[PDB]
Protein backbone atom coordinates (compact mmCIF):
# COMPACT_ATOMS: atom_id res chain seq x y z
CA UNK A 1 0.00 0.00 0.00
CA UNK A 2 1.09 3.32 -0.40
CA UNK A 3 2.00 5.00 2.65
CA UNK A 4 -0.89 7.27 5.13
CA UNK A 5 1.55 10.17 5.21
CA UNK A 6 3.00 10.96 1.86
CA UNK A 7 -0.76 10.97 0.38
CA UNK A 8 -2.28 12.63 3.20
CA UNK A 9 0.32 15.07 2.81
CA UNK A 10 -0.79 16.09 -1.18
CA UNK A 11 -4.12 15.76 0.05
CA UNK A 12 -3.59 18.35 2.97
CA UNK A 13 -1.88 20.70 0.82
CA UNK A 14 -4.62 20.14 -1.75
CA UNK A 15 -7.25 21.33 1.13
CA UNK A 16 -5.07 24.19 2.07
CA UNK A 17 -6.54 24.22 5.73
CA UNK A 18 -6.65 27.55 7.21
CA UNK A 19 -6.02 27.38 11.39
CA UNK A 20 -8.81 29.93 12.20
CA UNK A 21 -11.60 28.85 10.82
CA UNK A 22 -13.85 26.00 11.07
CA UNK A 23 -14.17 23.71 7.94
CA UNK A 24 -15.95 20.62 7.38
CA UNK A 25 -12.78 19.15 5.54
CA UNK A 26 -10.73 18.05 8.82
CA UNK A 27 -13.73 15.35 9.22
CA UNK A 28 -12.61 14.33 5.93
CA UNK A 29 -9.45 12.31 7.30
CA UNK A 30 -11.09 10.29 9.47
CA UNK A 31 -10.08 6.50 9.67
CA UNK A 32 -7.87 6.42 6.54
CA UNK A 33 -5.59 3.99 8.37
CA UNK A 34 -5.04 0.43 6.98
CA UNK A 35 -6.43 -2.33 8.90
CA UNK A 36 -9.82 -0.95 7.79
CA UNK A 37 -9.26 -1.15 4.32
CA UNK A 38 -8.44 -4.49 5.13
CA UNK A 39 -11.54 -5.19 7.04
CA UNK A 40 -13.66 -3.63 4.27
CA UNK A 41 -11.67 -5.79 1.91
CA UNK A 42 -12.56 -9.12 3.49
CA UNK A 43 -15.88 -7.93 4.89
CA UNK A 44 -17.40 -7.18 1.07
CA UNK A 45 -16.09 -9.91 -0.56
CA UNK A 46 -17.59 -12.48 2.33
CA UNK A 47 -20.41 -11.00 2.15
CA UNK A 48 -20.62 -11.11 -1.75
CA UNK A 49 -20.19 -14.67 -1.79
CA UNK A 50 -22.68 -15.08 1.19
CA UNK B 1 36.82 10.28 -38.30
CA UNK B 2 34.74 10.46 -34.87
CA UNK B 3 31.04 9.75 -34.10
CA UNK B 4 29.34 12.71 -32.10
CA UNK B 5 25.51 13.31 -30.78
CA UNK B 6 24.56 16.26 -32.66
CA UNK B 7 21.49 18.44 -31.38
CA UNK B 8 19.13 20.22 -33.73
CA UNK B 9 20.77 23.59 -34.52
CA UNK B 10 17.45 24.56 -33.58
CA UNK B 11 17.95 23.96 -30.15
CA UNK B 12 21.81 25.44 -29.81
CA UNK B 13 20.16 28.89 -30.87
CA UNK B 14 17.66 28.86 -28.47
CA UNK B 15 14.32 29.47 -30.29
CA UNK B 16 12.01 26.90 -29.20
CA UNK B 17 11.31 28.25 -25.75
CA UNK B 18 9.85 31.18 -26.93
CA UNK B 19 7.47 28.21 -28.30
CA UNK B 20 7.12 27.25 -25.27
CA UNK B 21 6.64 30.07 -23.23
CA UNK B 22 3.57 31.01 -25.73
CA UNK B 23 2.10 28.12 -24.78
CA UNK B 24 2.67 28.22 -20.94
CA UNK B 25 1.12 31.85 -21.25
CA UNK B 26 -1.88 30.23 -23.22
CA UNK B 27 -2.51 28.13 -20.36
CA UNK B 28 -1.92 30.24 -17.83
CA UNK B 29 -5.06 32.20 -18.88
CA UNK B 30 -6.77 29.12 -18.84
CA UNK B 31 -8.84 28.68 -16.14
CA UNK B 32 -9.03 24.96 -13.83
CA UNK B 33 -13.10 24.75 -13.98
CA UNK B 34 -12.86 21.51 -11.78
CA UNK B 35 -10.26 23.40 -9.22
CA UNK B 36 -10.54 25.90 -6.98
CA UNK B 37 -8.71 29.54 -7.53
CA UNK B 38 -6.46 29.33 -4.64
CA UNK B 39 -4.69 25.68 -6.90
CA UNK B 40 -4.61 27.85 -9.87
CA UNK B 41 -2.79 30.46 -8.18
CA UNK B 42 0.02 28.33 -6.75
CA UNK B 43 0.44 26.75 -10.43
CA UNK B 44 0.91 30.00 -11.80
CA UNK B 45 3.08 31.61 -9.52
CA UNK B 46 5.24 28.65 -9.54
CA UNK B 47 5.11 29.31 -13.06
CA UNK B 48 6.33 32.70 -12.83
CA UNK B 49 9.43 31.83 -10.90
CA UNK B 50 10.76 30.43 -13.89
Amino acid sequence: LVSTEAQIQKMSQDLQLEALTIQSETQFLTGINSQAANDCFKTLIAAMLS
Amino acid sequence: GVLNQVLNDNIRNGHVVNQLMEALMQLSRQQFPTMPVDYKRSIQRGILLL
